[PDB]
């Protein structure tokens, strides 16, 4: 469920992340790992790297449900970024693809693409997942980058709401960025910003969230925020607990990540980040490993600061 | 380094439909964070220990009970209600039996024992 | 564990859930009519009744020759406050409609409905530690009212577990963090926050007033679900301050949670589970927006066993 | 001249510093070492740590010049910074210290202090000497930090301007920071920014020099700036050839940093960088060690991003 290394390059990466998919120890043990519904190479590469794409299918823990994502390989050497883009969907059909284009397009009831910072280079990564998400979490080497997708875990039956899909990235993907960017934009998955998280509602419909406002972004997501991190929208001073959080007597607390929505119709809660904490800073950092109940959980760092409110840590299990 | 946080009474009792949430992981302690590698990131390493939890952990692990109490009223046509229980372990909870008493003319069809 | 009845005067409810107490085995030093002296394996604590009111502090040792508010260790004087004042519960005088009493070996939970729609929490207790290693943790929190007629949630007023409020002499709930900075064991902290002083605490008591100071307001705003009319309780998260502004989370409130009571009458009950629990409102059922006069749709949670 | 290695915290680095420069091989061999007129601990520390005062003379190359330095180790526990204050000076009195307040001003031609930013866990470091100028920079988790002093090389004759004396930092030491901050003031040697490069002047005047200007710096040092960096003032686009500079065939090219003054009354050459110089940043990054000549060069970046601007190198001799 955990694969440690060093990629060689964006593409190992890619190979090294299906194969963990497909093979993993306890993956195959317990019969949850992913099928490949579809693999290409569509374009005709110029002035830049060859880009793959590929379609993968998750039954879930039981084996009753159905997940479909999407990772595509990207990359421009004139530039050189060799970003990947993830995105989700729930049905796929090869034949919907029109004439050229792309895709992406296929997917019923298709979502805005994420993505993730990379290029060709020994690069160490850190990889979680489990039968319902999957975590990304490559070190720039002195930058830290993160991604993920899955199931978040709601407080009402599957039943009626049997698709809590959410994809998560450090940016945008419907723009071409190189990895060295110096906009505030460029974060991590504890405090999503313009366009960086996208939660499906149980009606169907894609609902960004945002921690912090902006004019760029559509005024419907304002509302509906990460509360967590979000604390500002109450608050009366800048500066709160939040900010300045800290470990009690060498013991560092880990607090969940909370998908609320405050709507003018109604209000809805709706689930927490299966896996993600948000930890302080003072004394630690990066690559920290907390145990917790005899479970360990890693520490990361969003690639625009390294600072108390932008500051989380996974479960590895 | 870290061994317990505790939280036991709590998400168990708390208001969930589910419980015993994340107690599999209790006994299963085992446990390497001992340990620092140098991929020229920085010597740093604190304490790591044990503090808190997800603190909701809510609705994790175990059956459903979404009936409570049910309004039947006036009964005098053949009436047909829906009764769902979702376990969400990772291994199935076998149900011991169904103790009928005084639920004579109550079937369920298409269902086995 | 769950308890009801009903009280002409105070004293009545001192009577009966002293009674309550002893029944359950709580060890009480000393015990009068109208002044107590009880402890129990976590914490000491003195609670007095006046006419229309109580008076509660917290303790660390016993002298049955010292008044109620001079034991060892009193929050009276081991406080930042200049005024050097114990907690305080407002209440009113005769009729109390009914009162639930919640009962265990660590803790004890009251909710007095001295009229109709009026209801006076009473709380006391020690925090789940949550394998937290810290002496103290021990909790005594008391109903205030500004003034009938005006508005009876004014920002003067101060509740339990407030995190916001304006007052010199007097403070609703208060905390035990021995040890605090390097200080010596014995520190009664209030929950105040426009005092500026260097060690206090802070919690969710309002539960979603405009100017409350704690990151899951929003969670005790949306714990109701429209979708499908789904309530889920909230851990009151505690926080404590530093000398130099730096929290350090502390515990959780046990067997308690927030939720918004929009879809909820007083009493109703949402068996979630194996385990259910008992929701009331606060001060008085009103508006959304009735952060004046009354307590808004703020309903405290209580599991019952 | 050159040491690679890991110190425990804050004193200990400090420590290793001047072991470094004591009793270093070359130092001592060629009789380079610098003399330590000054060491005390005047604070009583409360809820700080220790505070340790140097202050040490270097002859320089030929034994024949005077050069005073300082060196501040200023800390807060209860905040978590242990911040190390550099400055420079001409001369040095101990009995010019007043009763409390600071040795610093004893100096005369005192000058305003610069910083470096650390805290007390193991840090690796990298340590550059020679009996003109010091580099000091340390790799703080995700950031870089930088800073150092000394003599640069005009192109006149030393008999009529012997004290080239240079200090330069990350941030203006005038304020306390946490190496955790967010402001585009702390950056690099390359491009000083608001207080962040002071030279003194052939006429004993300290002036500051900022790639960029700053309604807060004074109007004065708007005017004189680091011109490789600061391509700006001329160029009439955003976008110029240096952000946009490329190695060539594999052939990283080695800039050299520049020091101009063009004010009203007239213009002059100062001098340059004596083993700094500006590189690109593609295909390439920290850590990394480039060989021109048979002389060894690394490559280091500012703390505030890792942008082409953003980006020098250190000969390492």
């Amino acid at each position: 469920a955990t694969e440690f290394g060093t990629a060689v390059n964006h593409a190992d990466l890619v190979e090294r992340l299906v194969q963990f998919l497909t093979a993993s120890p306890d993956l195959v043990a317990a019969g949850q790992a992913y099928e490949k519904v579809f693999d290409n190479t569509i374009p005709a590469s110029g002035t830049a790297i060859a880009v793959r794409q590929v379609t993968l299918r998750a039954p879930g823990l039981g084996g009753t449900d159905a997940i479909y994502m999407g990772i595509q390989s990207y990359g421009d050497t004139a530039l050189d970024y060799y970003n990947l883009r993830l995105m989700g969907g729930t049905a796929f059909n090869p034949g919907a693809i029109p004439p050229g284009g792309d895709y992406w397009t296929a997917f019923a009831n298709y979502s805005p693409r994420v993505q993730l910072l990379a290029w060709n280079q020994p690069m160490p990564y850190w990889f979680f997942a489990n039968g319902r998400r999957f975590w990304i979490v490559v070190k720039v080497s002195t930058i830290y980058e993160s991604a993920g997708a899955g199931f978040i875990l709601p407080p009402c039956p599957p039943s009626q709401y049997p698709y809590p899909l959410a994809v998560v990235g450090s940016y945008r993907g419907d723009v071409a960025t190189r990895w060295s960017d110096v906009s505030d934009r460029h974060r991590g998955i504890s405090s999503p910003y313009e366009r960086s998280c996208y939660l499906r509602d149980p009606a169907g419909r894609w609902l960004g969230f945002t921690v912090d406002g902006g004019a760029a972004n559509e005024s419907d997501y304002n509302n509906r925020t990460l509360l967590p991190l979000g604390c500002g929208r109450y608050a009366g001073s800048s500066d709160t607990v939040v900010k300045q959080l800290r470990d009690s007597f060498g013991k560092f607390p880990l607090k969940a990540l909370q998908f609320v929505t405050r709507e003018t119709e109604g209000r809805r809660y709706l689930g927490d980040f299966d896996g993600a904490f948000y930890v302080p800073t003072l004394n630690s950092g990066a690559e920290d490993v907390i145990v917790e109940d005899g479970v360990d959980h890693v520490v990361f760092q969003t690639a625009w600061r390294s600072g108390n409110p932008w500051l989380y840590a996974i479960r590895k299990d | 380094e870290g061994i317990v946080a505790g939280i036991t009474p709590n998400i168990d009792a708390l208001e969930l439909n589910q419980d015993i949430s994340l107690a599999a992981v209790a006994a299963s302690t085992w446990g390497g964070a001992y340990g620092a590698h140098q991929p020229v990131e920085v010597i740093h390493s604190t304490y790591q220990a044990v503090h808190q939890s997800a603190l909701e952990e809510n609705y994790y692990n175990r059956l459903w009970l979404i009936p409570t109490a049910m309004e039947l009223g006036n009964v005098v046509s053949t009436q047909i209600r829906p009764a769902s229980v979702w376990n969400a372990y990772f291994s199935p909870r076998t149900l011991t039996a169904i103790d009928r008493e005084a639920a004579d003319g109550i079937t369920l069809s298409g269902q086995a024992s | 564990a769950y308890f009801t009845g009903t009280a002409n005067n105070p004293a009545d409810l001192l009577a009966k859930v002293r009674v309550h107490a002893e029944s359950l085995g709580w060890v009480t030093d000393r015990a009068s009519a109208s002044e107590w002296l009880c402890h129990n394996a976590d914490g000491y604590w003195s609670f007095n009744a006046g006419a229309n009111q109580f008076q509660m502090a917290g303790n660390t040792g016993f002298d049955n020759s010292l008044a109620w508010n001079a034991q060892p260790g009193n929050s009276v004087q081991n406080n930042p406050y200049s005024s050097k004042g114990p907690t305080v519960a407002q209440l009113s005088g005769g009729p109390f409609t009914r009162y639930h009493l919640f009962a265990t070996a660590a803790y004890l939970h009251l909710h007095v409905e001295i009229a109709a729609g009026q209801f006076r929490p009473v709380m006391i207790g020690s925090l789940n530690k949550r394998g937290v290693g810290y002496t103290g943790g021990q909790y005594v929190c008391g109903s205030f009212i500004y003034t009938p007629g005006q508005a009876l949630t004014n920002n003067w007023s101060s509740h339990p577990f407030d995190g916001y409020h304006i007052q010199y002499s007097n403070s609703s709930c208060m905390l035990r963090l021995d040890g605090l900075d390097g200080g010596p064991s014995p520190e009664w902290l209030p929950f105040d926050y426009t005092t500026n002083v260097p060690r206090r605490v802070v919690g969710p008591g309002r539960g979603n007033y405009s100017s409350q100071y704690h990151p899951d307001v929003g969670l005790i705003d949306a714990s109701a679900n429209e979708l499908n009319s789904s309530t889920t309780t909230v851990p009151c998260a505690i926080y404590a301050f530093g000398a130099q502004q730096r929290s350090r989370y502390v515990g959780e409130v046990p067997d308690f949670g927030i939720c918004n009571m929009a879809f909820l009458a007083p009493g109703d009950p949402l068996v979630v589970g194996s385990d259910t629990w008992r929701v009331y409102p606060l001060l008085q059922r009103g508006t959304a927006t009735d952060f004046d006069s009354t307590s808004a749709w703020v309903g405290y949670c209580f599991r019952v066993v």
